[PDB]
């Protein structure tokens, strides 16, 4: 008769808003503002320099 | 002598490009960091950001990035201010600094008075003007120099080749259709006027013009 919900899955996904914030070397961690909001995935990393 | 020189005053429009250069002495240039300091038209001093210099790596401020840089040149210890698609709200004075770091600086640049505007260099309206009767109070006599609709910036207003500074006032100018109206009123006794010869002489150096007006009475 009745049926809780107990979470979900979400299998399919799209990429909106490719965005990435390019820093020097030797500072350390690069921060975009796009953290703040959860609806956008950011993720550290680095770019080699010349 | 750790002394900071920018290039000085710019005449720019809406829509074009400028690099501010800021000149360094004193000190080695890769040394010290340059802070970017502007100063709002309400005198307020927004500060822009500071660039690594070593490494020449600009950290902006986010409300100027994008649209803002900050260059280098090493040798000779220039540092660059470059600003791309000018805008109208951006006239303002920008400043320079050698950094001292988390303490900021000890030194102040001269200076950049950027002017983003869309006018045709114009000679000044220059009129002299009569006082009446209600203008004498006080044994003096006040006389006046209407400096209108001048393009650009400086005017040199002086009375009889600058003899008498006395009661001179020079007002500044503000904006009208990207133009400029100041007036300035000498202070001299009634027995000085018409008395004695009063010409309010403007040099206008910009619009290479020197105007020679003297009040005549009424």
């Amino acid at each position: 008769s009745q049926l809780a919900e107990v979470r979900s899955y979400c299998y399919h996904a799209s990429v909106t808003d490719i965005s990435t914030v390019a820093r020097c070397p030797m500072t350390g961690e690069a921060h975009n503002e796009k953290r703040a909001d959860s609806s956008y995935v950011c993720k550290q990393g680095f770019t080699d320099r010349g | 002598q750790v002394q900071l020189m920018e290039s000085g005053p710019e005449l720019k429009k809406p829509g074009e490009t400028v690099k501010i250069s800021c000149t360094t002495s004193g000190y080695t240039f890769t040394d010290y960091a340059m802070h970017w300091v502007k100063q709002a038209p309400g005198k307020g001093l927004e500060w822009m950001g500071w660039i690594n210099t070593a490494t020449g790596e600009p950290t902006y401020a986010y409300d100027f990035k994008e649209r803002f840089g900050f260059s280098l040149e090493t040798s000779a210890s220039t540092a660059f201010l470059q600003i791309s698609n000018l805008k109208i709200e951006d006239t303002a004075t920008y400043f320079c600094a050698s950094d001292g770091r988390y303490w900021y600086f000890g030194v102040w640049g001269a200076g950049t008075s950027v002017t983003v505007s869309s006018p045709k260099t114009t000679p000044p309206s220059v009129y002299p003007l009569a006082p009446v009767c209600g203008d004498t109070t006080g044994s003096m006599v006040t006389l006046g120099c209407l400096v209108k609709g001048y393009f650009p910036e400086p005017v040199t207003v002086t009375w009889n080749s600058g003899s008498l500074s006395s009661g001179v006032h020079t007002f500044p100018a503000v904006l009208q259709s990207d133009l400029y109206t100041l007036s300035s009123s000498v202070t001299v006794p009634s027995s000085t006027w018409p008395s004695e010869t009063v010409t309010c002489n403007v040099a206008h150096p910009a619009s290479s013009t020197k105007v020679d007006k003297k009040i005549v009475p009424r």
